[PDB]
């Protein structure tokens, strides 16, 4: 009982579909149980190496938000008297016992205030970012599709050896349609370990993917993603936020 | 739950390979010319999963992910079956050269 | 310019915690989400600063405007002398003009 | 296609360790640090350009400015108050055609056009609507009923050849903001408001019959066509002989905003329905 | 209150009266749009007498 | 006061008019092309050639003019897939006879887009309009 995938969204006609075999978790040697069809303009497109690291970035410096803040000469407790008479003394002339000259004065040019560094890359840029990530997992061969994510039990010691016997590196991420429709053996075996874990499919991004030497993902999934990511190529600019109803984008 | 031992990820051409193949097509395709076997097409997604799980699990050697869309012909999984995968790295390539008698090597980690 | 001369305990940061390990797993919210939910809405910190960015004196003037009311006496003094000086130094000085 | 592709299977794996900005897109920064930006930081030698306390901008140094010394006359004065008009050129009009953007076989008006992506209308800054330019006359070979806010003679000409219909209508901007953007509208909870008159300036414009004025009367239109295909030498169709006469001749109430929707109705998009008032004075108010 | 009526509606749980102006409300809307905004009679008789006038 | 409503069903066919759509539609079939503006589909099979050049997403050659500094005048060939080489070398010999030197040219296979020096726009949606892209 082969499982099979044929695309369903419309394949451009100058190209054709790539293919990956299907693997199964229920055992160790279940692997190559299918084979399905991936659409070329999502795990087949250019290898932009450069639009990975304006995305990479952007999800690190984008909810950076620092709490540091010295004190300059205005904040200082005190210093506002002139400490001597600017001339006959025969020392240096001053204005305060809190400027950045002296010892305990403040901070002439430092950071001030909870700084943010907030910018928003343009949205057909971030779905480029997630087309090539994908590209480069399958080109690498990083990319395995696992068909439905089921385990023969909740012992976390079976991923590590199952992992272990495909060599499928040091780090597996495990990806799932929905939150609530993770099944019990696989949310209690990836529990309790650091470099595998589970993320649902709304949470995959450019980062995780990198961090991960493996990335793993399911046939419902893979439906979902080619769903989502090749609707912004043939779209509209927002008239309105799509969060407000639409024709045909509900 | 009993863990396989781990397989290792070399490959050698046996001799056999021709014989091998044109076998194994017969039994999953019975199409076309018998002589021409090279030519038959593998566009088909069942009948491309049937022919080439035979052929990893009487080769031990997989297609990866990366070269499926390639193999769209015979001929290519041929080729594919004719180009040996070594596992070793460079170093122990190296290790074992013929080196000459005054270098020395001392693999330590 | 005296170093010291003992060697410090090497911190042994261990990359997969929690926090690294799940870092930016819902940076993509709105794009897979049927735009429900902006990639802002997940921003934690200020009040005034969960999705914006600006200058040194736009800063200031919107924590003023937004939680001006809530500070107290000492902090709400010490930010007008913040805006007053700022307001005279980016207008009346510098050297592009 | 993507030979690069190849070469990735041979290439280690890509990780946060080796990633490398596009050259050329960031220009590095130069701070004021050592023998070439010390010393002086690029600033200058005393006056007021080292110690940043140069004039305005725009001051010459007592002497009178440049700015000062023209006499005042008047360019922008009332121009916060002049209507605009985004202008459609009938080879954009063919264009939106010809790719779906837009159909014929439906009325086209402003919400129409703006779906179709075709205009942008921006209520705010004083846009009172779309006028009608004839740039593609001479290639228009299309087919309409389009209800625009100003039209040109040969535009409503190059239309009315090929047996379509032109209409000049009037729209507040507190309408017209309703208008562009119908769906943020609806989801404001309000009822549909009256449609309001043109102003004193703009009368005479929409109720003449040689501009195809919504409020003019209809009698004098039979006779202002045929002036126009005797003017341009192309004879004049018998609309009412074509099977589309019905969709042709659909107009709007000078007080009615949308197609076959009435003043004072709620549109409750969350359960696809209509509701409608019932007081007498609901309706007499939506309705005069 | 209006908006989350155009929002859920149903589920709301606002009558559907409110969103009408009242009586009170609906006799200021009634004077000031009468007396600010003129009748088409009014319109364009206006303009016949500056059009006479000026000519 | 509340005053009373009716509630109908049957008038909610005009708001479903107004609603645009978030996904541009394909052209629609035409029986004679060109169109009168000018547009025209692409051929059906795809032309055995190395290099391919897709269309926009408003369906037209991708082909666009960038002017620099006021005085920099380039032709800009956008979403080009295969042996851009190829594109590059049947554009020289092109432009060839009609400048009487090989135009100056820049290929960018990171990205896939071939820039040309000069305004050569017209000519160029054309000549690939003629090939089949
Ligand atoms: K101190
Ligand atoms: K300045
Ligand atoms: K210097
Ligand atoms: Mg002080
Ligand atoms: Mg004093
Ligand atoms: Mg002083
Ligand atoms: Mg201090
Ligand atoms: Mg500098
Ligand atoms: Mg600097
Ligand atoms: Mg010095
Ligand atoms: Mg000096
Ligand atoms: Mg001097
Ligand atoms: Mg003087
Ligand atoms: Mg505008
Ligand atoms: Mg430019």
């Amino acid at each position: 009982p082969p499982v099979l995938r044929k695309c369903e969204l419309p394949v451009p006609a100058h190209r054709r579909p790539v293919q990956a075999w299907i693997e199964s978790l229920r055992g160790y040697e279940q692997e190559r149980v299918g084979l399905t069809e991936l659409h070329p303009d999502v795990f087949s497109t250019a290898p932009r190496l450069d639009i990975l690291h304006q995305v990479a970035i952007w999800q690190k410096n984008f909810k950076r938000i620092s709490y540091a803040k010295t004190k300059t000469r205005a904040e200082v407790r005190g210093g506002g008297r002139k400490p001597w008479v600017q001339k006959g003394s025969g020392r240096a002339r001053h204005g305060s016992i809190r400027s950045p000259i002296w010892r305990g004065g403040g901070v002439a040019h430092g950071p001030r205030g909870p700084t943010s560094y907030y910018y928003m890359l343009p949205m057909k840029v971030r779905v480029q970012g997630l087309k090539v990530a994908l590209t480069v997992k399958l080109a690498q061969d990083d990319l395995h599709i696992v068909d439905s994510l089921e385990l023969p039990t909740a012992d976390p010691q079976y991923l590590i050896e199952l992992a272990r016997y495909r060599r499928w590196g040091d780090s597996v991420l495990l990806v799932d349609l929905e939150h609530e429709d993770m099944p019990q053996n696989v949310v209690a075996a990836t529990s309790g370990l650091k470099t595998f874990n589970l993320v649902p499919a709304v949470g995959l991004n450019v980062h995780s993917m990198l961090k991960h030497q493996t990335l793993v993902l399911t046939l419902p999934t893979v439906a979902f993603l080619e769903e989502k990511l090749l609707w912004h190529n043939s779209r509209y600019t927002p008239l309105y936020p799509f969060r407000l109803p639409y024709c045909d984008f509900p | 739950l009993v863990c396989p031992p781990i397989q290792s990820r070399t490959y050698i051409p046996p001799e056999d390979l021709q014989s091998r193949l044109e076998s194994h097509v017969k039994e999953v395709f019975g199409s076309s010319v018998p002589s021409n076997w090279q030519d038959i097409s593998l566009e088909d997604v069942h009948l491309k999963f049937s022919f080439l799980a035979r052929l990893a699990n009487d080769l031990r050697h997989a297609v990866p992910n990366s070269r499926l869309h390639q193999m769209c012909r015979v001929r290519d999984v041929l080729d594919f079956y004719n180009v040996p995968v070594q596992d070793r790295s460079k170093f122990d390539e190296l290790i074992a050269s013929n080196l000459p008698h005054n270098l020395k090597i001392t693999w330590g980690y | 310019f005296h170093v010291r001369v003992t060697l410090p305990p090497r911190k042994v940061v261990d990359r997969w915690n929690e926090k690294r390990a799940m870092f930016g797993v819902y940076d993509n919210i709105g794009i897979l989400g049927n735009f429900e939910k902006h990639p802002k809405e997940l921003i934690k910190g200020p009040i005034w600063l969960r999705g914006w960015k600006g200058n040194e004196l736009q800063r200031c003037i919107r924590k003023k405007r937004m939680v001006g009311n809530r500070m107290f006496i000492d902090d709400l003094h010490n930010l007008n002398k913040r805006i007053s000086y700022l307001y005279k130094h980016f207008n009346r000085h510098g050297k592009y003009r | 296609g993507p030979r690069a592709l190849d070469l990735l299977r041979a290439l280690p794996r890509v990780s946060l360790a080796n990633l490398k900005p596009n050259p050329g897109s960031r220009k590095p920064e130069r701070r004021p640090r050592g023998r070439r930006r010390g010393r002086k930081c690029g600033r200058g030698h005393k006056g007021e350009r080292q110690r940043g306390t140069r004039p305005r901008l725009g001051f010459e140094g007592g002497q009178t400015p440049f700015y000062l010394r023209i006499p005042k006359y008047g360019f922008n004065e009332g121009h916060s108050f002049r209507h605009q008009y985004q202008p459609l050129s009938l080879n954009r009009l063919q264009y939106l055609i010809d790719l779906g953007r837009v159909d014929p076989t439906q009325p086209i008006d402003l919400t129409q056009l703006v779906n179709g992506r075709g205009v942008t209308i921006q209520p705010s800054k004083r846009d009172y609507g779309v006028q009608l330019v004839e740039e593609g006359a001479d290639t228009f070979k299309a087919k309409v009923n389009i209800e625009v806010q100003m039209a040109s003679e040969l535009a409503i000409a190059a239309i009315e050849k090929n047996g379509g219909v032109v209409t000049t209508a009037f729209y507040d901007p507190r309408s017209l903001e309703i208008l562009c953007k119908p769906v943020p509208f609806f989801l404001r909870g309000q009822p549909i408001p009256k449609r309001m008159l043109p102003p004193e300036a703009l009368v005479p414009y929409y109720t003449d019959a040689k501009n195809r004025g919504y409020l003019a009367d209809p009698a004098r239109f039979p006779e202002a066509r045929l002036e126009l295909a005797r003017k341009y030498g192309y004879v004049l169709p018998d609309i009412t002989k074509d099977e589309l006469f019905k969709m042709l001749s659909t107009r709007k109430d000078p007080r009615q905003i949308f197609f076959g929707l009435a003043p004072g109705w709620v549109v409750n998009m969350a359960d696809k329905k209509i509701l409608k008032p019932t007081d007498e004075n609901l309706l007499k108010y939506y309705s005069s | 209150a209006a908006k989350q009526f155009a929002r859920h509606g149903a589920a709301s749980g606002v009558a559907a009266g409110s969103l009408w102006p009242s009586q009170e409300q609906l006799r200021e809307l009634e004077a000031e749009e009468r007396e600010w905004y003129p009748s088409l009679a009014a319109m364009q008789e206006s303009l016949r007498v500056q059009q006479l006038a000026e000519e | 006061e509340y005053p009373s409503f009716v509630e109908s069903v049957d008038e909610y066919h005009f708001v479903e008019r107004l609603l645009p759509p978030a996904s541009i539609p394909r052209p629609p079939k035409h029986e004679h092309y060109p169109t009168p503006s000018g547009w025209q589909p692409p051929r059906d099979p795809a032309p055995s050639l190395p290099y391919f050049v897709r269309r926009s997403r408003m369906h037209n050659i991708p082909v666009y003019r960038d002017i620099t500094h006021g005085n920099r005048q380039m032709t800009v060939i956008r979403k080009v897939e295969g042996d851009i080489w190829a594109l590059q070398k049947d554009v020289e010999d092109f432009l060839s006879p009609l400048l009487g030197k090989t135009p100056v040219t820049q290929v960018n296979e990171v990205t896939g887009t071939l820039r040309v020096k000069g305004y050569f726009d017209q000519q160029l949606k054309a000549w690939l309009l003629e090939k089949g892209f």
